[PDB]
């Protein structure tokens, strides 16, 4: 039953390991594809330092790079950004359907415009088209309460889902992860200076890349869905409609209804409901204790370029993976032509 | 060589902390009885009766 | 035997508590291009009163105004340099960054060993017999009690103990009778709380060690020293000669030994009253600063940090019950030549620590690496055409000692 | 040039938002009162 | 808000670092190789006229 | 009072942002820098010749 | 609390250092690209004196 | 790697010594196969072997 | 089997200062890797893992 937070922590760690084990190589391919397509020097990684003594020196082999695999991807990105798309609500065959739909897509449009919806969509589509996996988040912020759209950076190494979820939208997911990097100064700015920093281990980066700063700390948010027993109160005010069932989170004392326009009536019906909790964890303990978010689904929305289910593991592809070998062979051919031509001029 | 005349030997205007003590007896002794009793007219000393 | 992993194997490293606990506030950005290589801070003033029954005495013997200083300066360079064939190094090492990780560690580890030696060499107060380790609660509580008895309040006190010694305190804590939180924490993590007995306790594996140094004979003072405030108002150091020693021994007194004067006791620095340690008064102690030899006839001249001022014309600055004079009986703590790792206790405003920024060398490529607030200047050059490239790392520290009478060493007592 | 123009447009949107936040304390708040 | 308004040509977030690119980065090697080829042709041509 | 628009020259070596900011427009930035060059005569004209 | 302006200054310096540290090798590429495209002699830079 | 530091009042390292890059490697090897083998007849399969899994 | 060298002490690997468990320094220990045999004269040659460099 694990009353202590300590006993719940190693369960979270085990779940993270179980989720990380299978989906390890596909994300490696996605990261390699993005790095190959965008990083200025990423087309020769894995052989950055290669050469022979040449009589008391160690000349490195000449390695040139002519990027030709990004034009078609840029064309795709331009085609998308020319005609953006957004969720549209359609009415039904009722008397108030049109007005309901108008209010719904007015409120949704306001939320999308007064927040980072455009940034989230652009980044998600860019990552999906380049590597194959993209995501963005849909959380709630207070400014009294509102719903905000936020982007996710490094989805390939930052988003991990339940291994038993096989749908495109991960509807049958029971828990989920969202990792992000942080700086130590902000680490003591938030939380506390008292406990030393500890970061989750993934052995993911430094994979054929230069690293200079060990000043990054990996912190993960963790989402669960739980079925719990909750009792509701059915107010039966005769005036302004009689039947109105509300949960026990709002009470005549919690919110000052004062039974002015509300009657107790029946308040014994308890039903099981689906609720979602969020928390912030690290490699040692709980940074923030679990708290329930106002929703029913995991607020993570994954975006895929091409996705298939081949052997008990989902596999993704973008638009760069298929052209790696001809490009990295063309570069070698160009280099071996250039040095040989320069060897003997006349 | 010999750049010592360019620099100056300064003393910051900040004092280091020192030692202090605490006072407990003056707050606990009796002081209401001998409150203004010794005046110009009384003199060097003044007296109280015994039971 | 050819497939070699690109990921390095794990290594070893110590921890940092001294640099974090010492005062890094006063000595920061003050040794600039204009102040020179040293700068001094001021010292508080003290006054003494007179007891007379008359009032029209407007002309009498008044006090005096004497101003002191505490001077801090810069230390030697912390330099690490490697010579190597850069092509052979770059065969399999991208950007030369594998070197960076275990180098910042050596520079950071060495500064901490230097700070410990300075704190040990300049600290004055001593407690307990060096032979006995720390086993109980009183061994830790005594430092806080003594610091409170001296009269220091402003700041916050600290103590650092070896890891094996803490295992013992946690074992003792597991024996409590009513604090279930404490018992559970000690049983699970073997972790003592933050404030232990009125002082903040720290556990550290990286800590300096010292040797006693051979000595023998009933030492005593030969010539009366001068301990007036006018003489010792700038350093709190004084020199003294001792007789009755061994014939001729090299390294008679190492740096860090504690010499105890039997008949001179400490004073509460405000009320100027003696100190009582439950059953016996506390005697005055001083710390050897530099190594002292012994010549024929058994005469040793030494310099000690911490002064027992008994000025007779400026009584307000006294810090000892009586004046040290010829024929007094002195001793030294510990045994002949044992080696030990001392345990330290100190106030916030005891020793400082500062860094001097270093400019870039002309026409030589360089970089700056930050590591918990310490900036290391790295330079690279290729002098000589034998493919011998060289890289160097530099850091320049600076130290100051404010008041030697607010820190020192402590051990366990039976 | 489409990607550069799009990035410029989305930077201009942010600049306009900053100007909107700035203008309230300089030109004052706006109220609709004529009736 | 901070009144600094950045403008990026092409921007991405790859490995904990913001990366930017314009329109000259990709074609540096072909140009700086073409120049060398032209120079090594010119000097050889000037060497032996007839 | 009026709001003005001014350009920045050499952005790549003049503009630096908070390293923990990750958005395109850097909304989530807590501090920033803006460097620029100056001549000794103008540095004396503003501020003062004293420092 | 950073009471004095001198105490405030080195925090600013440290923040500048922390901001400059990560974003270094990208601005070099940007400056190199600008110099290569615009400066009359920038296309052969780095090997100006070769013989 | 492990290194050592030098001390100098001014930083002159003209006549000092400099550290070298000594490389050390730790080796790993394979062991021996673990093999479990069984055999049996087709007639036994037909008339006697049930619940083989 | 485990062999203890009485008069050689461990070191904190980074600091290089000796290790003391209270008042008794810790003694270096090593482990026998292969079976050894004793010949006449009380001489045995052994191979140990972990070295006192």
């Amino acid at each position: 039953m694990a009353e202590t937070l300590e006993k719940k922590h190693e369960r979270i760690m085990l779940r993270f390991d179980r989720a990380y084990s299978p989906q390890k190589e596909v994300r490696e391919k996605c990261i390699e594809a993005t790095r190959f397509a965008r990083v200025p020097g990423g087309q020769w990684e894995g052989a950055t330092a290669a050469g022979t003594k040449l009589d008391e020196q160690f000349e490195k082999y000449p390695k040139f790079e002519i990027n030709k695999v990004a034009t078609e991807l840029n064309r795709i990105i331009a085609e998308y950004r020319n005609n953006r798309i957004t969720v549209k609500f359609r009415p039904g065959d009722r008397e108030a359907s049109e007005e309901l739909a108008n209010k719904l897509n007015g409120l949704f449009r306001a939320d999308y415009e007064e927040t980072d919806g455009g940034e989230a969509c652009d980044n998600a589509f860019d990552d999906a088209a380049t590597g194959g996996f993209g995501c963005f988040r849909l959380t709630s912020m207070l400014v009294r309460q509102r719903i905000a759209i936020e982007p996710i950076y490094d989805p390939s190494r930052s988003v991990w889902f339940d291994p038993d979820a096989k749908k495109y939208d991960k509807s049958d997911a029971l828990w989920a992860f969202c990792m992000y990097s942080l700086s130590p100064e902000k680490y003591e700015a938030e939380y506390g200076k008292k406990p030393p920093t500890s970061l989750d281990v993934t052995s993911m980066t430094s994979w054929e890349y230069n690293w200079f700063g060990a000043d990054v700390i990996y912190i993960a948010k963790y989402y669960e869905v739980r079925k719990e027993s909750v009792d509701v109160i059915s107010y039966r005010h005769p005036i302004t409609g009689e039947i109105a069932t509300y949960d026990s989170d709002q009470v005549e004392d919690i919110e000052d209804e004062l039974a002015i326009a509300g009657f107790h009536e029946v308040a014994r019906r308890s039903v099981k409901r689906r609720r979602v909790y969020v928390s912030v964890v690290d490699g040692d303990g709980f940074l923030e204790k679990p708290r329930r978010i106002p929703g029913e689904h995991i607020p993570l929305i994954p975006v895929y370029g091409k996705r298939w289910f081949i052997d008990d593991i989902e596999r993704v592809e973008g638009h760069i993976a298929k052209a790696m070998d001809p490009q990295r062979l063309y570069n070698l051919q160009v280099s071996m032509l250039a040095d040989t031509a320069a060897q003997d001029p006349g | 060589n010999n750049l010592d005349s360019n620099v100056s030997q300064i003393v910051l205007k900040k004092f280091l902390p020192g030692f202090m003590s605490d006072l407990v007896l003056a707050k606990t002794v009796d002081r209401q009885l001998l409150a203004g009793e010794i005046n110009s007219s009384t003199g060097d000393s003044v007296s109280f009766k015994r039971p | 035997s050819q497939i070699v992993l690109k990921k390095f194997l794990p290594g070893f490293m110590s921890d940092l508590v001294l640099a974090k606990t010492v005062d890094r506030q006063l000595l920061a950005g003050e040794i600039n291009s204009s102040t020179g290589d040293s700068v001094s801070f001021k010292r508080p003033h003290q006054f003494s009163s007179l007891r007379t029954p008359t009032g029209d005495i407007s002309g009498q013997n008044k006090n005096n105004l004497i101003s002191g200083k505490a001077t801090g300066r810069v230390g030697n360079y912390i330099t690490v340099a490697v010579e190597y064939q850069q092509l052979e190094e770059a065969i399999k090492l991208n950007q030369l960054e594998e070197i960076l990780a275990p180098v910042r560690q050596r520079i950071v580890t060495d500064l901490e060993t230097e700070l410990a030696h300075f704190m040990m060499n300049n600290g004055a107060l001593s407690l307990g017999s060096p032979n006995t380790p720390i086993t109980k609660w009183s061994d830790v509580a005594q430092t806080a009690s003594f610091l409170k008895d001296l009269g220091v309040n402003e700041g916050e006190n600290y103590a650092v103990m070896d890891p094996w010694s803490a295992q013992r305190l946690a074992d003792a804590q597991t024996g409590l009778h009513a604090s279930d939180q404490l018992v559970r924490t000690a049983w699970e993590n073997a972790q003592i709380p933050t404030n232990f007995g009125g002082i903040r306790a720290l556990m550290s594996n990286g800590l300096a060690s010292r040797t006693q140094g051979a000595f023998g004979g009933t030492l005593t003072v030969k010539t009366q020293p001068t301990v007036t405030y006018n003489a010792v108002k700038d350093s709190y150091q004084f020199t003294v000669t001792l007789t009755g020693a061994t014939a001729s021994v090299t390294g008679f007194l190492k740096a860090g030994d504690q010499v105890k004067f039997t008949n001179t006791y400490w004073l509460q620095q405000q009320t100027k009253q003696a100190l009582y340690n439950g059953a016996t008064p506390i005697s005055f102690t001083a710390t050897v600063t530099a190594d002292a030899n012994s010549d024929s006839g058994g005469d040793v001249t030494v310099t000690l940090s911490g002064v027992p001022i008994y000025d007779t014309t400026n009584p307000q600055y006294n810090s000892v019950s009586r004046q040290v004079e010829a024929g007094d009986a002195v001793s030294v703590v510990g045994t002949a030549s044992q080696t030990m790792k001392p345990n330290l206790f100190y106030n916030k405003f005891f020793c400082g620590l500062g860094s001097i920024p270093l400019p870039k060398l002309h026409s030589i490529d360089s970089a700056v690496a930050t590591y918990e607030g310490f900036s290391i200047r790295v330079h690279k050059y290729a002098d000589g055409d034998a493919n011998v490239q060289k890289m160097r790392f530099d850091l320049l520290p600076a130290y100051v000692c404010f008041n030697p009478h607010m820190g020192g060493q402590f051990f366990g007592n039976p | 040039s489409f990607i550069y123009l799009d990035n410029m447009a989305k930077s201009l949107k942010r600049a306009g938002e900053v100007w909107l936040s700035m203008a309230r304390e300089v030109y004052g708040s706006e109220r609709e009162v004529r009736i």
